[PDB]
RNA sequence: CCUUCUCAAACAUUCUGUUUGGUAGUGAGUGAUACUCUUUGGAGUUAACUUGAAAUUGCCUUAAA
């Protein structure tokens, strides 16, 4: 299992905008279109980093 | 020039005499021959002031009961175009909200909503092209104040919208100008600002600069420095 | 009839009357050349924005039939009666102030002008109110041949050209119901849809 | 359930009293 | 001569206020099947951040779910529903919940504004225009509840 | 026969909603069904079995 | 003539439609075998008048184009 | 019973005596109609008074226009008791020396 | 029962800065003393706050049938 291209782009946008600041990333109104929890966001970001960097 | 000693005495007298507005709000009043007898246009004059009186307002409005907000009315084309951040944040100022002419007549048409919305802002800036249409949208109450009354700004370069034009115009208005109304009566008064604005050392310079334009630009009859309902301090006399 | 109709009529009449009043005041002030209390001292016409050249250009006139809610004022009534445009001169400096007033109530090449003249074909003739058709060229010769008009083609040429018959002839000369015809009218309503200082809209 | 009790009371007020209940 | 719970219908909003309510409701017509399909196809093509949409609520079960939550501000009820029991209690439920309600003649007329052949009820929860909705609610109240 | 009925219960407005199950996240988030439909249309376009409306306008010739 | 013309037009409309449809194919066959828009051997007719460039007055060059 | 005098309030913008006379005349001719306007400015206060020729016509008009809604304004019409006539509604070097003296007086007063 | 006056000129060469003119308003209500004038005949101005667009009487017909 992997992440979709659109999902990868969405993760990259949030990572660039907030880095590892999960709390700040949670409140991003115009990038966190879907109000994902901190746990889901961090898990997805860790998966992306492991797959890519 | 007029004696600055008079202004130095007047500011100290205001300090001695000193409702936060009635406490510290400093203003200058002018008497003249009640111009524009046959007209009632709300045209304003942006007095040239070398002091950024709006900066203390932004800094001081944090603890104020009525927060300070920046309003920028723009024409339909301009809104459709990080515009407010990339060119103003570096200077410590930014436009909080942008309102279109169509928006005022659809989402803010209600008088109850209009009075509560327009009252939240003090730096009311509007494009020159749309300045004429403003009074038909926000009614009269907006013009009852020198604060809420729209201030015309030139955003057009070669008749075309320019980011640099808007940036420099808003910067000059914020830090290099002070609006004042011209009512159809003898009384002309400029709301200089609260005492915390431009500590009295610069207050004398501001008063002198304002009085220069008042004397030269108009056939003023008398000039006084006043606080709300307080005794008028004679600043200058001429005939 | 409900009060809403009369209320809307009164409001629209007041608004358009104020609009016409500002236009008249602006024109009167411009006539004095005192460009010190008016937004624009010059004149403009909108096709895009175009300057109103002083040349007395001649263009066709069309009727828009509205705004309907605006009861026609007395000045507009008189202007339309003189121009007989009420039913659904030239662009001179003295005609523009009156044409601008009826601007909201109103708006070529040889191909269009010739066809329009040869198709409409109004001819005042003696009953007295006869205006049927351009029956025969001899009628023009009898009634208007004294001015150098041997046929209607002369009138057409002099209207296209800067002649005298252009002025003389003034004394001589989806639209359905049913369900099927409603959609076309609704579509045309989009094309069917005004500041005093703004240029004239063509 | 509070909602069920509310619905039952609403139905009771709407339906009134039955002919045999009206005898009371 | 029928039980009071019946004949609450046949007293309805007047022509003027009914027309005003219909005009207000027509603004929030839900995206029909064709419009939604074409918009979704356009979005997919563009793909190949978003405001909440506004539309009227008309499903009887959905409306009743919104009713008793106090979210519904104004509800329209058809007076010609063949299973009258489906709507006998709705006015009483709205009165108990304090939600203004208006009886409009014709279920077909009610459904014509929601892209459906017929619609038993219609309710509004969100608005674009709040002053107009409040004025319409006040007019409907003064003309229907205080009279009947 | 049809005596008046007293609104002994409706005369007092319901102070609080009766329901439960607090608001789902989907009500505050864009619909997932819309995303699913958009992705299905994207897949169809990738397979070449759906023509975008812009291309349909050109093909209308 | 190019003058205004002073009955159930539905029959006329149908006849016009049919004749136009026929003439479309006729013209296509014949052809198989732009500022002017704003202004507007085999027989003695062809043999005669050849190269005889005529000038037509208000009643080949046309004076009407001078307008 | 109430008299023919009729009172109206919450008139929409643009409503004036013209409409109050034209529309209400359809029900029946009215003795008088007047509108409340400020003395300083000719604009109306959105209310006025008018009297019908007969009490029955007045109450019929009041009932038929009791709570009508007009472009966002709900117009209330009230029938009044006997009397209450519709009245009062209508379609509305010396200077330099004095200045010097006042300046001296102000200089004296500001020490107060 | 529709819906709102969306820049004119000059200089400027900075990816365009300055001047003139251009801002003709729903009403009602509260408000602690300052600039004036006709000086009795009451009129023009001057901080601040509330608001359902709130309210009792200031002496041109195809938007057609």
């Amino acid at each position: 299992r992997s992440q979709s291209e659109r999902e990868e782009e969405w993760l990259e946008k949030l990572y660039k905008k907030h880095g590892d600041d999960y709390k700040k990333m949670f409140f991003d109104k115009k990038l966190n279109i879907y109000q994902q929890s901190e746990g889901d966001l961090k898990r997805r970001l860790l998966r992306w980093k492991k797959r890519n960097g | 020039a007029i004696p600055r000693e008079r202004v130095i005495k007047a500011v100290n007298e205001l300090i001695k005499f000193t409702e936060e507005l009635k406490k510290d709000l400093q203003l200058i009043v002018v008497n003249n021959k009640s111009f524009t007898g046959t007209s009632k246009s709300f045209k304003l004059k942006l007095l040239n002031v070398k002091h950024s009186f709006y900066k203390p307002w932004k800094e001081a409005s944090a603890t104020a009961v009525k927060d300070f907000k920046v309003l920028l009315i723009l024409k339909d084309s301009d809104i459709k175009k990080d515009d407010l951040f990339d060119q103003l944040d570096s200077e410590g100022i930014k436009v909080d909200e942008i309102i279109c002419g169509k928006d005022l007549k659809t989402v803010y048409k209600a008088y109850e909503a209009r009075n509560a919305f327009i009252s939240q802002f003090s730096l009311i800036l509007a494009d020159d092209s749309i300045v004429t249409s403003l009074p038909k949208l926000m009614g009269g109450k907006a013009y009852n104040k020198v604060e809420t009354t729209p201030i015309s700004i030139r955003t057009h370069a070669n008749k075309e919208f320019s980011l640099t034009t808007l940036t420099n115009n808003i910067k000059k208005v914020y830090m290099n100008q002070l609006p004042v109304k011209l009512p159809r009566g003898t009384t002309l008064n400029v709301h200089l600002g609260n005492l915390e604005w431009l500590r009295p050392e610069e207050f004398v310079d501001n008063v002198e600069l304002i009085s220069e334009q008042l004397i030269k630009a108009y056939q003023i009859r008398s000039i006084f420095i006043k606080t709300n309902r307080s005794p008028v301090l004679p600043l200058y006399y001429n005939q | 009839v409900r009060a809403e109709s009369i209320v809307a009529k009164t409001l629209a009449t007041s608004r358009e009357k104020e609009r016409i009043k500002r236009v008249s005041i602006l024109e009167d002030k411009k006539a004095k050349n005192e460009t010190q209390h008016i937004a624009s001292g010059k004149d403009f016409i909108l096709k895009e924005k175009t300057t109103y050249d002083g040349k007395p250009a001649l263009l066709f006139i069309v009727r828009v039939r509205g705004p309907l809610a605006v009861n026609i004022p007395n000045k507009a009534f008189k202007i339309l009666s003189l121009l007989r445009l009420v039913e659904t001169v030239k662009l001179t400096k003295n005609v523009y102030p009156l044409l601008k007033v009826i601007a909201p109530y109103v708006v070529p090449s040889l191909s269009s002008i010739r066809s329009l003249i040869q198709k409409r074909g109004r001819i005042i003739y003696k009953a007295e109110p006869h205006e049927i058709v351009l029956n025969d060229n001899n009628i023009v010769e009898e009634q208007l041949g004294d001015h150098g008009i041997i046929c209607v083609e002369d009138i057409i040429h002099e209207i296209a050209t800067m002649g005298e018959s252009f002025s003389v002839c003034n004394f001589f000369l989806v639209s359905g119901f049913g369900s099927l015809n409603r959609l076309r009218k609704i579509k045309q309503r989009e094309a069917e849809s005004n500041a005093a200082t703004a240029p004239v809209i063509e | 359930s509070n909602r069920t009790k509310f619905v039952r009371s609403l139905v009771r007020e709407i339906a009134g009293l039955s002919p045999y209940e009206r005898r009371l | 001569k029928v039980p009071p719970t019946i004949a609450q219908f046949q007293y309805t909003l007047d022509r003027n206020t009914a027309a005003e309510t219909f005009k207000l409701f027509n603004k929030y017509r839900p995206e029909t099947a064709a419009e939604k399909k074409e918009r979704l196809t356009k979005e997919a093509a563009a793909v190949a951040a978003s405001p909440k949409p506004y539309a009227v609520k008309y499903g009887l079960n959905h409306v009743v779910a919104l009713i008793e939550n106090k979210k519904a501000k104004l509800v329209l009820i058809a007076n010609d529903v063949d299973p009258i029991e489906l709507v006998v209690f709705l006015p009483a439920l709205c009165k108990k919940m304090g939600v203004p309600y208006a009886i409009v003649k014709g279920k077909a007329r009610l459904g014509t504004l929601v892209n459906q052949k017929t619609s038993a009820v219609a309710a509004l929860t969100e608005v674009r225009d709040e002053a107009a909705l409040a004025k319409l609610v006040s007019t409907i109240d003064a003309n229907f509840a205080d009279k009947y | 026969p049809y005596e008046p009925l007293i609104d002994w219960f409706t005369r007092h407005e319901e102070v609080m909603p009766l329901t439960a199950v607090p608001e789902p996240k989907r009500r505050f988030v864009p619909s997932k069904n819309e995303a699913k439909r958009v992705m299905k249309i994207v897949r169809a376009i990738r397979e070449g079995r759906i023509i975008p409306p812009k291309k349909l306008k050109e093909m209308k010739e | 003539f190019k003058f205004p013309e002073n009955v159930d037009f539905r029959i006329m409309l149908t006849f016009l439609e049919f004749y136009s449809t026929l003439l479309h194919f006729v013209l296509y066959k014949l052809y198989t075998d732009l500022k002017k828009d704003k202004i507007i051997y085999d027989s003695p007719v062809a043999s005669l008048f050849s190269a005889f460039v005529f000038y037509v007055s208000r009643e080949v060059i046309s004076e009407a184009a001078m307008d | 019973e109430y008299s023919g005098i009729i009172y109206v309030s919450r008139l929409p913008h643009g409503f004036h005596e013209k409409e109050l006379s034209k529309y209400f005349a359809q029900f029946g001719d009215l003795k008088e109609v007047r509108l409340a306007r400020n003395k300083k400015t000719g604009n109306s206060r959105h209310y006025g008074f008018l009297e019908f020729v007969n009490k029955e016509d007045a109450m019929i008009a009041q009932e038929s226009m009791n709570n009508y809604l007009l472009m966002g304004h709900l117009l209330q019409v009230r029938v009044l008791p006997k009397g209450a006539k519709i009245e009062k509604l209508y379609k509305y070097k010396q200077l330099k020396d004095n200045m010097k003296q006042k300046h001296e007086e102000r200089i004296k007063k500001l020490a107060k």
